[PDB]
């Protein structure tokens, strides 16, 4: 396991030195199991021993899983060293995978003990194994390769493979490596004995470079078991779902049940989960038992019928289109499928809206566009064709109005239920002979009592008065109420920015209960006009 | 010539910032580019132990097939600002605006040649994404001073200023800016000789050794306009104008109390009074309704007064420049760039072409660098913009149609208000 690879210069912080950390710690056995496998990494390379001359120092402790193993707690040398490059924040994701003929798995042993470590490095590293009492001089070894655990032992290692494997991609750039960790995937389109031929060169052109590899033809033999997934020769998958059945629900319980989901959710279609985390909401106790609502045990009912029948995804063709459809599930939710062939999906979502209380359905289906078009762009490095239900007058319509400048890219209808719609549209100018409220409204902070109420120009009038509620919730109800009592055509002036704003933005649905109702008026009238005046100018206004 | 010694702020890290995901056509960008560009020794391969990171991007040059790395330094200039504002720093002439005609070059590929300090190269570097993760990027640092930095005008300095005076010497009624990659060239001039005489100065600077790619559509352009040319003499605050009608009515007058109690603000010399006694009784909207004398009065009063400058504007020159672009529809943009609220330095709108050419994105991102380069020529920097755009979105699309070669600060809105027509 010695290798002539060249090494990466470390230095720590700055201002900052190596760890001196003492240990006593514990038993007569740890110390003599320690010694047998020291001497074997001594006779491999892989440390040597030190009289100070300073060392310094790291804490080491003893385990067992047969066959002991040595740890070294080294939180007080990673604090001290430099930081690294970051490696890999995420995992390739199966549904960008190009597809191969063949797919080889190789996994490398002593990995971070398989590359050398830097000379005036290696100093900091050292650490001591002590004697049985009798105050007897301790053994002092240091590292003379990449330690486990260290700070820099995943960066380092990988690079080093990067550069190993640059004079080999060279000689045969036909076969595709993929570097993940301490794992290489190797994959190509040869003939299945060439293949077998090319890992078995590979392999060797590694061993010479002092890098393990299984030597029972090439370990793991398809379907793979990899990061939750299911790899096979044609399809992916994820791994067993397995959502409990339990009277008691704790929060703990119900973030692994969001989980879960949410994982289950990349593949399986239609997965909903905004009422089972509706019960997540409460962020504050993490071993408090929640109980269920009626929708969550619906919701949660709903996915275990989708959880059992098995399904399961295609691979990446880029000589064929990417096209992606989304379909609307009518609670905030919607699903999505990315495909290439209509029955075989590359891989599913779904989008619900958080933020914010007040929501339209086009603004939502673009905010779901635009989700995919982040995550296409990560995954296959392009941007999808959009198969959306929604008519180009509706879409055309809403942004020409619409004070954000949105965008979508090219996209053609489809007529599948339910469509989004324009359930309404205000007057962009007052409707002549038609009644005219002035609406009003207001509360007291301290007794939250207040009423809501109207003037008309046909001297009509009006008061509701309202208890348990707020300044702004009665603004809504005047609102409302020039709704229930006018005709077919109603102009409204109201002076609370509040309301007007809210109902400028058109919403289709919210969380309040009065805005639904509003929203319910809103679509029976013919034509509605609703006008802003300042309020307590003492123009045409309500004093209550 | 070696290196000037550059430092950070004391007490402030390298960047170190995420790479955004890129298109697999603009990754073969940044490949091909940076391949030739590590052949000219310009860049160089980093290893792990090179925690720091700025973003890049892939654009085009100007309208050419040909692509542009596009380096996000900002970060880096922030921690570097030490360097380029206070020891190394470059004065803004504040006579720029002045001038009738002020044509801009880019002369950004004369850092290209000036070695950057060793030291410092190691906080340059950059990250070539790949794609669904299949590797981390290709890492480069810069060798030679980096197009995009703020240091690297301010390191060229001398020698601009030493290239430069052969031309400033012969004629003398010529100001010149350099804000980092950008040339800035104002003149009194007619147009037609104020090209030449620009003309005059690019192949001043191509014979001393700055090849400027301002070479343009040589002799005969297709469809297109030819300089990048601007005209700061018609760029003032714009007064606010109230909607001239034959007869009034009742909601027209609402909406004109409204807004100019909206005015209000910026001016308290404002009177509603008797537009407010008009509309005593509740009435319908439409309504029409004359107006009386003192009413009148009252509507040539405020007129008169909108038409006057705002007393004591003034620029703080400690305080950032902030902007606000909000979308009045059909290809039009309204703008206003304030320090303080309510005190609008400059204000103003874009428009586009009307056709099938532009759209939202598109004319926004384009409204972004002409305001940009409106405030380059005032004040001498970039202003902080809130952005009445999604910014999942924007940070998607905005670098499609972004010819510049910097990147001023923003953030994105997604309240604005009745705001709308107040500013129309
Ligand atoms: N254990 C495991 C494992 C294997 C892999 C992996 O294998 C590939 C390597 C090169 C080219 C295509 C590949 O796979 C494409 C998908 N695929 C996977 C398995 C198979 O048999 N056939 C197939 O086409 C890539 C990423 C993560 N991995 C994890």
């Amino acid at each position: 396991p010695i290798s002539p690879i060249e090494t990466v210069p470390v230095k720590l912080k700055p201002g900052m030195d190596g760890p001196k950390v003492k240990q006593w710690p514990l038993t007569e056995e740890k110390i003599k199991a320690l010694v047998e496998i020291c001497t074997e990494m001594e006779k491999e390379g892989k440390i040597s021993k030190i009289g100070p001359e300073n060392p310094y120092n790291t804490p080491v402790f003893a385990i067992k899983k047969t066959k002991w193993r040595k740890l070294v707690d080294f939180r007080e040398l990673n604090k001290r060293t430099q930081d690294f490059w970051e490696v890999q924040l995420g995992i390739p994701h199966p549904a960008g995978l190009p597809k191969k003929k063949s797919v080889t798995v190789l996994d490398v042993g002593d990995a971070y003990f398989s590359v050398p470590l830097d000379e005036d490095f290696r100093k900091y590293t050292a650490f001591t194994i002590p004697s049985i009492n009798n105050e007897t001089p301790g053994i002092r070894y240091q590292y003379n390769v990449l330690p486990q655990g260290w700070k820099g032992s995943p960066a380092i290692f990988q690079s080093s493979m990067t550069k190993i494997l640059e004079p080999f991609a060279a000689q045969n750039p036909d076969i595709v490596i993929y570097q993940y960790m301490d794992d290489l995937y190797v994959g190509s389109d040869l003939e299945i004995g060439q293949h077998r031929t090319k890992i078995e060169e590979l392999r060797q052109h590694l061993l010479r470079w002092g890098l393990t590899t299984p030597d029972k033809k090439h370990q793991k033999e398809p379907p793979f078991l990899w990061m939750g997934y299911e790899l096979h020769p044609d399809k992916w998958t994820v791994q067993p779902i397995v959502l409990p059945e339990k009277d008691s629900w704790t929060v703990n319980d119900i973030q692994k049940l969001v989980g879960k989901l949410n994982w289950a959710s990349q593949i399986y279609p239609g997965i909903k989960v905004r009422q089972l985390s509706k019960l997540l909401r409460g962020t504050k106790a993490l071993t408090e038992v929640i109980p269920l609502t009626e929708e969550a045990e619906l919701e949660l009912a709903e996915n275990r019928e989708i959880l059992k029948e098995p399904v399961h995804g295609v691979y990446y063709d880029p000589s064929k289109d990417l096209i992606a459809e989304i379909q609307k599930q009518g609670q905030g939710q919607w699903t999505y499928q990315i495909y290439q062939e209509p029955f075989k999906n590359l891989k599913t979502g779904k989008y619900a809206r958080m933020r914010g209380a007040h929501t339209n359905d086009v603004k939502q289906l673009t905010e779901a566009v635009q989700k995919i078009t982040t995550e296409s762009i990560v995954i296959w490095g392009k941007t999808p064709k959009f198969k959306l239900p929604i008519q180009k007058e509706t879409w055309e319509t809403w942004w020409t109005e619409y004070w954000q400048a949105t965008w979508i890219p090219e996209w053609e209808f489809v007529n599948t239920p339910p469509l989004v719609k324009l359930w309404y549209q205000l007057e962009k100018e007052p409707i002549v002979g038609a009644e005219t409220f002035y609406v009003d409204g207001a509360a007291n902070r301290e007794t939250k009592l207040g009423k809501a109420g109207y003037v008309t120009n046909k001297g009509r009038q009006k008061v509701v008065p309202l208890t348990n509620t707020t300044n702004q919730k009665t603004e809504l109800q005047a609102i409302y109420l020039a709704l229930q009592d006018s005709g077919l055509e109603v102009n409204i002036v109201t002076d609370s920015q509040y309301a007007l704003g809210i109902i400028q933005a058109q919403p289709d649905k919210s969380e309040s209960e009065l805005v639904n109702q509003i929203i319910e008026q809103l679509i029976k009238k013919e034509k509605v006009y609703l006008a802003w005046v300042p309020a307590h100018k003492g123009i045409g206004g309500n004093e209550q | 010539i070696e290196t000037v010694p550059v430092k950070l702020k004391p007490g402030m890290d390298g960047p170190k910032v995420k790479q955004w995901p890129l298109t697999e056509e603009k990754i073969k960008a940044l490949v091909e580019i940076c391949t030739e560009m590590e052949k000219e020794g310009k860049i160089s391969k980093i290893g792990p132990e090179n925690p720091y990171n700025t973003p890049v991007f892939a654009i085009k040059k100007k309208d050419s097939t040909k692509w542009r790395k596009l380096v996000d330094f900002r970060e880096l200039n922030k921690r570097t600002q030490d360097f380029w504002e206070v020891q190394l720093g470059i004065p803004h002439p504040a006579g720029l605006k002045k001038k009738k005609s002020v044509t801009v070059l880019d002369v950004g590929d004369a850092y290209f040649s000036v070695p950057l300090d060793e030291d410092f190269r190691k906080y340059t570097a950059f990250t070539i994404p790949s794609i669904n993760n299949e590797t981390p990027g290709i890492r480069y640092q810069y060798n030679v001073l980096p197009q995009g930095w703020k240091g690297s005008p301010a390191i060229f300095q001398s020698s601009m200023t030493k290239i430069l005076e052969p031309f400033k010497k012969q004629n003398p009624d010529i100001v010149i800016y350099q804000y980092m990659d950008d040339l800035y060239v104002g003149s009194d001039l007619e147009i037609g000789q104020h090209r030449t005489k620009i003309e005059e100065l690019r192949q001043h600077l191509l014979r001393w050794g700055l090849t400027t790619p301002d070479k343009k559509h040589q002799k005969e352009p297709p469809f297109l306009w030819m300089g990048y040319e601007l005209h700061p003499d018609k760029w003032t605050v714009q007064p606010i104008v109230l909607p001239e009608k034959d007869s009034w009515t009742v909601n027209d007058i609402q909406k004109l109390v409204g807004k100019l109690n909206w005015a209000s603000q910026i001016y308290p010399g404002i009177k509603v009074r008797q537009l407010s006694k008009l509309l005593r009784g509740t009435k319908a909207l439409t309504e029409v309704i004359p107006l009386t004398e003192e009413a009148e009065l009252e509507l040539a009063e405020n007129r008169e007064i909108l038409k006057e400058p705002v007393h004591g504007v003034y620029y703080d020159p400690s305080k950032d420049l902030i902007a606000e672009i909000q979308k009045q529809g059909q290809g039009q943009w309204t703008y206003q760039i304030y320090q303080e609220p309510f005190k609008n330095l400059k204000t103003g709108k874009y428009a586009r072409m009307r056709g099938a050419h532009t759209n939202d994105v598109k004319q926004l991102t384009e409204a972004v660098q002409k305001i940009t380069t409106e405030s380059i020529v005032i004040w001498g920097k970039t202003p902080k913009f809130k952005l009445p755009i999604q910014k999942e979105t924007w940070e998607t699309w905005w670098t499609e149609y972004w010819q510049a070669t910097w990147i001023p600060e923003w953030e994105f809105v997604n309240t604005p208000p009745l705001v709308k027509l107040w500013y129309q």
